[PDB]
């Protein structure tokens, strides 16, 4: 909003928050705050502006309807109006999935179902998160054959471990206006959760096995089904006379 | 170890081996092993980081590594000295304006300046001392005055 | 071990030493990332 | 089209028909923010948007710019002698034709639609030297141009900057007091910017004695009385998402 | 007439940091200056606005560190620095 | 495009095929390296500095030069004496782009003492009653400038008109000296680095090269070396020559991220595989 | 500037003489150098880098304490208008530039020992006549007085105006973002120390705000969630070393200005301050403001040691009297953690954990100090650490009132 001369309503900054500041791990404020003006500055020469102001003329038979109707028609022959919608939808799906993936990797973070939590994974720092997001971002771009930015900025700078985007601007009177943009109903994420859930039950089909590994020297002569032994395990961790190796 | 983040010297691997003794591998129980085996697991790497702006260098970071106390005391003092002669821009711009008898008035922008350091100042006693010293290293005849 | 309480002492508290009497070899410290701007980097000089 | 156009589009309605062209407002709002992430603070990648919009504006507008009449009015009242080195020199230097298609003018209009992402500002070189006196005629004409062009820019601080320019040239004949520590009447006008340094006298012109500083008091009152009032208007179609964040 | 190039303008890939020069001294200020110069603005016309600004750069890690190579390589470097021999030859081995 | 300002050392080779070699010949060893650098440092500027050297203090000279952009797009356009110059606007009437009156032109042709009127009110005319900085300030604008003297600094100086007017008004060698400027321009390219002998405001993207040797005493700008060095020193802007070979620039020796162990660093491996059948089958005056 | 000051010398804890060694003088103020700005020359960013753990001066506050005791033996001109000698040492000149052994030809009179001596600038006219050069004495004398007035922690003053911060302070603070508190304290001490300044100076207001913000964040009212004009302090983890804090600036909601101007005096009620850098730095920083602007009002005598009762120009019990509050770090830490949970920064489980860590941390400080005292009994003739009793670590003091003040200070 333009403010005219109301000093208390003048805007000082416009910032994008990857995480609501109360939840942020550290300050990690927007880089834009380092700039003198809240937005990019475009210098212009007043003299050229003045000339245009002082000499404005019209043709001799200007019928506003005829001129505008003829002028506006070619624009509506475009399809930008729809590509805008399509790209926006894809962006939502990619965003939700990418955020979900990073959240599942770090030990704690944005609240998401964690079907794969049983798997071993060191807690990802910010640098690692960038790698994961880069992979996801590349996967979507290849899949939907897009060009442009998509989620580039999230990985390239700042903390990728995002939670819920929001924008805000600050007034000189100390008041701050914040607008959240929580993603709407996603679809791909819902089925992806199902995929992970069923994988955790069908991991054998992906050449991945669960459980520990025994190493008893067996010199039998009959049947042998190592992937599904029938005999009782020789021992367990808490069993009598069972030693556990030291850290080194 | 997965639980810590460390400095990758990345070109001096032999140096890295020395920097973090805790990361050793201990095949056999030698006297070195008998000592190293006692090392606490997490007393290594970055402890805390002062992170101010996304996509921006952290101003300072705290870690633990191979470092003797004496050199540490010296260098910390040296930094303390440098801070002692740094001043913020508002002071700097004001000094310049006053130096010019308030001609050439100027000012600074208002935005975050994270990690600046301008060790450009000293007390009057320093100036007084230097002035006297300067007067000592001259021939007190006209030869001293004329260039001035 | 006395040379290395920070490395092996369970009771080692960060920020301690015994400097006047003994030198330890493994300790915690800060590291800096200062920047050294020029005058014009600090303030808008009166160009030309 | 604001009903400047009326159209018809026949279509057959089969049971199995797909036209994936719709998106909710939430999607648009999310997409808009994502642009802010991708643009970051890189001014270079923000400029093209204003450039494209201005290009469309020029391709569309019926307005025609032509200084020929202005030239005739100037040339007859001026002596047009290749003499009068007084600002007849200056204004002629700005009056003579420009091949830039007055791009600056269109850029301002375009920037209005994208304020908060990029702001047009009066070019630094356009201001007079703050050490210069009002008697130096070219400086006076510069202030005239700045005052005229002020409202066109999107910079919220343009009112103050415009005011300070004249105040600078009147530093000696009109020594007012500026109630802002760290600032002076001789401070370069383009430096002010941030709202915290708005001179209190500018905030309240009654702090300026008329008999002591008549011109400055009048100028402030003129600004506070004639600077245009912003307004608003609708656009788009209610059948689509809005994509607006704040407004 | 209806030129798509004037209607489908969107930020390019790697937009926020593409212009950043390769340096270690003050990457954010340097990147900011590169953006300003790239955009066609000259310092003499931007005035005071050019002095304090800073912009994201590739030389800066997400954690906020000065990096000289892609972070994966840094991970690879430290990993390669510790690879004990799998099979060793000693006389007493059974 | 990071810029490195260079001050030549004691016996800097100048007639070398490439100025780059005299800086550090290792930069020419690899194609992958030499492709990252531009040079600029044009000859016309060199000649101007040679002349003005005897007439400006170091501080003034630095103050004057420091603002000039990298590729100088402007020109200095010398005007002939009014009696000669006036005829040009009638030899080609459309060349009277300021539209000076015909009556005044032929009044000048008639007068025993042709006045400066033909120059008068011509925008950006530089009379002999002008100073060096006046030119430099206009140089920053990039547009060409009209001057009334040869002793000018900052931009290539070429005739405004055909040589016929300047002939008699000037002499052979004088008329000769402007020929390269009469068709001066050449392009400048956007590589990673660009060396330059032209000074500039030291800053985050501009660096001073430190070679650790005495300057060229004969080189006219060596007097600037102390002021430049101290300003760089107080902000840590010096670059040892070895830093140039690294993929990313940093002021320092033995960096962590690089072992600096590569064939490029080893200067002992001097190699000369390429050839051009040039007259210098060898230039036995140039010694590495 | 400010042409006058008042002061008070230290108290002897039943001992007959000022408690410092000749070596301490020769160490801490010798070399014929000027002693008037040395308070920070032996401080650093953290205790880990300092020799405060053993031998002489085995505490953070030890050196400054000894300095204060040392001055008490040589500030006679502001008490009796004459320079004197003590144990063969005196000032070199009427300007009090430096110390030296007494001359053999015309020794000055020997100082008669006393304690808690009130001090006036007017008793020594040459000071004002040479104000431009003798200015640094003003700061140190004030600091010494602010410490001498109290057992346990030194006293300092807080205030917050009804107006917003001026732009100058805003710009200044935006340049000190990542700085630790210790470095900030040095600059404030350096600023007011070396040349006269008027109270209507930008730095004075700047430092005034800093002390306010520090306390507000110390009480936990100022956080990432809620800030003063965007600024707030961040404290290190108690699990490693909580004795550290740095400045921060943030998007958080800005606190509203108070309904009326708030101000009070403060001190730490528990011995922990003697070995805790944030307390020392915070006090010195805050005391710097009062040094250049003078005391706004008399301090309330109601909760001060016996010798502080009714000190002229310093303490009072009348109408124009500002109350002084006090706190214990441990209950203060609990309050700060509680505020964090209520602001939603942390969970209840974490709050319990934080209390356990901080209490454990504080225990070491108490354990170290109490062992250090018996290692340096005050009867030995020098006081490296202020005496105390074991129960002094358990006092809650006026901590509840303190957080209430911050509640009213940052609404």
């Amino acid at each position: 909003p333009f403010t005219r001369l109301v000093q208390n309503d003048v805007i000082t900054n416009v910032l994008v928050a990857r995480v609501d500041p109360a939840q942020r791990g550290d300050a990690a404020v927007d880089i834009r705050a380092t700039h003198a003006t809240f937005a990019a500055a475009l210098p212009v020469d007043p003299a050229a502006i003045v000339v245009a102001m002082l000499c404005g003329q019209t043709e001799t038979n200007l019928i506003p309807s005829h001129h505008y109707g003829k002028a506006f028609a070619p624009l509506f022959a475009s399809n930008a109006m729809f590509t805008r919608n399509q790209r926006a939808v894809i962006t939502r799906e990619a965003f939700v999935c990418a955020r979900s993936a990073v959240a599942q990797c770090q030990d704690a973070g944005f609240l998401v179902p964690r079907p794969l939590d049983a798997l071993r994974q060191f807690d990802v720092t910010s640098a690692a998160a960038a790698e994961i997001m880069h992979a996801v971002n590349d996967a979507f771009k290849t899949a939907f054959d897009l060009d442009g930015a998509l989620l580039d900025g999230l990985a390239l700078y700042g903390d990728p471990r995002i939670a819920d985007l929001s924008a805000a601007y600050l007034q000189y009177g100390g008041n701050v206006v914040r607008e959240h943009v929580p993603p709407g109903p996603s679809h791909i994420h819902r089925t992806l959760q199902q995929v992970e859930s069923t994988f955790m039950a069908e991991m054998n089909l992906f050449n991945v096995a669960r459980g520990n590994l025994y190493l008893v020297q067996t010199a039998t002569n009959g049947n042998w089904s190592p992937m599904a032994p029938v005999a009782a395990p020789p021992f367990v961790r808490g069993g009598p006379n069972v030693r556990v190796v030291g850290r080194f | 170890t997965s639980g810590r983040m460390i400095r990758a010297f990345e070109g001096r691997p032999e140096l890295l081996a020395l920097a973090y003794p805790g990361r050793a591998v201990l095949p056999t129980q030698t006297k070195n092993a008998q000592f190293l085996s006692t090392a606490i697991a997490d007393r290594i790497g970055r402890l805390d980081r002062a992170n101010l702006i996304g996509g921006e260098v952290s101003a300072m970071v705290e870690c633990m590594e191979l470092c003797d106390a004496l050199t540490l005391h010296i260098r910390e003092t040296y930094v303390m000295l440098l801070r002692s002669m740094h001043q913020d821009p508002t002071q700097i711009v004001q000094i310049v304006n006053e130096c010019a008898n308030n001609l050439l008035n100027s000012t600074i922008p208002i935005s975050l300046r994270p990690t600046i350091l301008c060790p450009w100042f000293a007390s009057s006693e320093d100036l007084r001392l230097q002035q006297v010293m300067h007067l000592v290293n001259i021939s007190s005849n006209t030869a001293a005055a004329l260039p001035l | 071990p006395l040379r290395w309480p920070g490395l092996v002492d369970p009771n080692y508290r960060v920020g301690t030493n015994d400097l006047p009497n003994r030198i330890t070899l493994y300790n915690s410290l800060y590291r800096y990332n200062f920047t050294y701007p020029t005058l014009d980097g600090i303030m808008y000089v009166r160009s030309a | 089209a604001n009903n400047l156009l009326n159209s018809t589009i026949p279509i057959s309605l089969r049971p199995t028909i797909l036209c994936p062209w719709f998106a909710s407002s939430e999607d648009l709002r999310l997409q808009q923010v994502m642009h802010l992430v991708n643009i970051s603070s890189n001014t270079a990648a923000a400029l093209p948007l204003v450039e494209a919009l201005s290009t469309l504006l020029r391709s569309v507008t019926p307005l025609v710019l032509d200084p020929t009449v202005l030239t005739n009015a100037i040339t007859t009242i001026s002596e047009s002698t290749t003499q009068t080195i007084s600002p007849i020199s200056e204004i002629l230097r700005l009056l003579q034709p420009m091949g830039n298609d007055y791009a600056a003018f269109w850029k301002c209009i375009a920037s209005w639609a994208y304020n908060g992402l990029v702001t047009t500002v009066l070019s630094e070189d356009a201001f007079p030297d703050s050490s210069q006196s009002i008697t130096h005629l070219p400086s006076m004409w510069k202030c005239l141009f700045l005052t005229l062009a002020g409202p066109m820019t999107s910079d919220p601080h343009s009112p103050v900057k415009v005011f300070m320019a004249l105040a600078n040239l009147l530093a000696q004949p009109e020594p007012i007091a500026i109630g802002v520590p760290g600032m002076h009447q001789t401070t370069p006008a383009s430096q002010f910017s941030h709202p915290g340094v708005w001179p209190p006298g500018f905030l309240n012109p009654q702090l300026i004695n008329p008999q002591q500083a008549p011109l400055l008091r009048a100028f402030a009152e003129h600004i506070r009385a004639n600077w245009p009032q912003p307004s608003e208007f609708g656009y788009g179609s209610t059948l689509q998402g809005s994509a607006n964040l704040f407004i | 007439t209806a030129s798509p190039a004037d209607t489908n303008v969107v930020p390019a890939k790697d937009a926020p940091t593409t212009n950043s020069p390769p340096s270690t001294t003050s990457p954010n200020q340097a990147a900011a200056d590169a953006n300003q110069q790239q955009a066609g603005i000259v310092s003499s016309q931007s005035g005071p606005n050019a002095v304090g600004d800073s912009a994201p750069s590739t030389s800066v890690n997400n954690d906020g560190d000065i990096i000289t190579r892609p972070t994966s390589d840094s991970i690879a470097a430290v990993a390669n620095a510790t690879k004990p021999a799998a099979v060793v030859s000693d006389p007493q081995s059974m | 495009m990071i810029t490195i300002v260079v001050i030549p050392t004691a016996h800097f080779s100048w007639t070398d095929t490439n100025f780059l070699n005299s800086v550090d010949y290792r930069l020419t060893s690899q194609p992958k390296i030499r492709d990252r650098f531009a040079v600029y440092a044009p000859g016309w500027l060199r000649r101007q500095l040679d002349e003005f050297s005897a007439s400006l203090t170091a501080s003034e000279l630095l103050q004057a030069l420091q603002t000039i952009p990298i590729p100088v797009k402007a020109r200095c356009l010398l005007l002939p004496k009014p009696k000669r110059f006036a005829q040009w606007l009638l030899d080609v009437p459309s060349a009277n782009i300021w539209h000076i009156p015909v009556t005044t032109l032929r009044a000048t042709v008639a007068s025993k003492h042709p006045s400066s009127d033909v120059y008068n009110y011509i925008p950006d005319h530089v009379p002999p009653s002008a100073e060096f900085d006046t030119v430099t300030r206009r140089v920053a604008a990039g547009r060409d400038i009209y001057v009334r003297s040869t002793k000018v600094l900052g931009a290539p100086l070429c005739l405004a008109a055909p040589a016929k007017y300047y002939a008699g008004y000037l002499s052979t060698h004088q008329l000769d000296g402007v020929y390269p400027d009469n068709w001066a321009p050449d392009n400048f390219h956007k590589r990673e680095f660009c060396l330059t002998i032209l000074p500039s405001l030291l800053g985050p993207r501009t660096f001073l090269l430190d070679v650790d040797a005495d300057r060229d005493a004969s080189y006219p700008l060596s007097v600037l070396w102390p002021q430049l060095r101290v300003l760089a020193l107080k902000s840590r802007l010096l670059l040892p020559p070895v830093a140039l070979l690294r993929r990313v620039v940093d002021p320092g020796l033995k960096p962590t991220w690089s072992a600096d162990s590569d064939a490029a660093f080893r200067a002992l491996r001097l190699s000369r595989p390429s050839s051009a059948s040039k007259p210098t089958g060898f230039d036995f005056s140039a010694l590495p | 500037a400010q042409r006058q000051f008042f002061g008070l010398t230290y108290n002897f804890y039943g001992q007959p003489a000022p408690l410092f060694d000749l070596n301490d003088l020769q160490e801490l103020a010798g070399c014929y150098a000027r002693p008037w700005t040395s308070r920070f020359s032996h401080l650093a960013i953290s205790t880990g880098s300092l020799p405060v753990w053993s031998a002489r001066y085995p505490s953070v506050a030890s050196r400054n304490i000894i300095v204060n005791t040392l001055l008490g033996a040589h500030l006679n001109p502001f008490a009796g208008g004459q320079v004197t000698s003590h144990q063969g040492i005196t000032w070199r000149d009427p300007v009090l530039s430096s110390l030296a052994p007494v001359p053999a030809i015309q020794p000055p009179p020997v100082w008669a020992v006393a304690e808690n001596v009130p001090l006036d600038s007017n008793n020594y006219p040459t000071y004002v006549l040479n104000l431009s050069s003798m200015w640094p004495i003003n700061q140190d004398v004030h600091i010494m007085t602010m410490w001498a007035l109290s057992d346990q922690g030194p006293i300092y003053h807080l205030e917050v105006p009804v107006d917003p911060m001026p732009a100058a302070t805003t710009a200044a603070l935006m340049a000190y973002i990542g700085v630790p508190i210790a470095h900030l304290a040095q600059t404030a001490y350096r600023f007011a120390g070396q040349l006269p300044q008027s109270p209507d100076s930008t730095m004075v207001s700047t430092i005034r705000w800093l002390s306010a913000i520090w306390f507000g964040s110390l009480t936990g009212r100022l956080n990432r969630s809620r800030t003063c004009n965007g600024f707030y302090f961040e404290f290190a983890k108690p699990a490693l070393n909580p004795d550290q804090a740095v400045l921060k600036w943030n998007d958080g909601a800005r606190a509203a200005p108070p309904a009326a101007a708030q101000s009070s005096y403060m001190r730490c009620i528990s011995p922990h301050w003697q070995h805790q850098i944030v307390e020392v730095a915070g006090a010195l920083m805050s005391q710097s403001v009062t040094a250049v602007t003078g005391l706004p009002a008399l301090i309330d005598e109601a909760t001060l040691p016996a010798w502080s009762q009714g000190v002229a120009n310093l303490t009072g019990n009348g109408q124009g009297v500002v109350p002084c509050l006090d706190y214990n770090p441990v209950p203060m830490a609990a309050a700060r953690h509680l505020q964090w949970r209520q602001d939603g920064l942390i969970t209840a489980a974490q709050e319990a954990q934080l209390n356990n860590d901080y209490t454990a941390y504080a225990l070491t400080i108490e354990r170290h100090l109490t062992a250090m005292l018996v290692a340096n009994p005050i009867a030995a003739g020098r006081m490296p650490i202020q005496p105390f009793n074991a129960a002094d670590f358990g006092q809650a003091g006026q901590t509840a009132a303190a957080v209430a003040l911050a509640q009213a200070m940052f609404v």
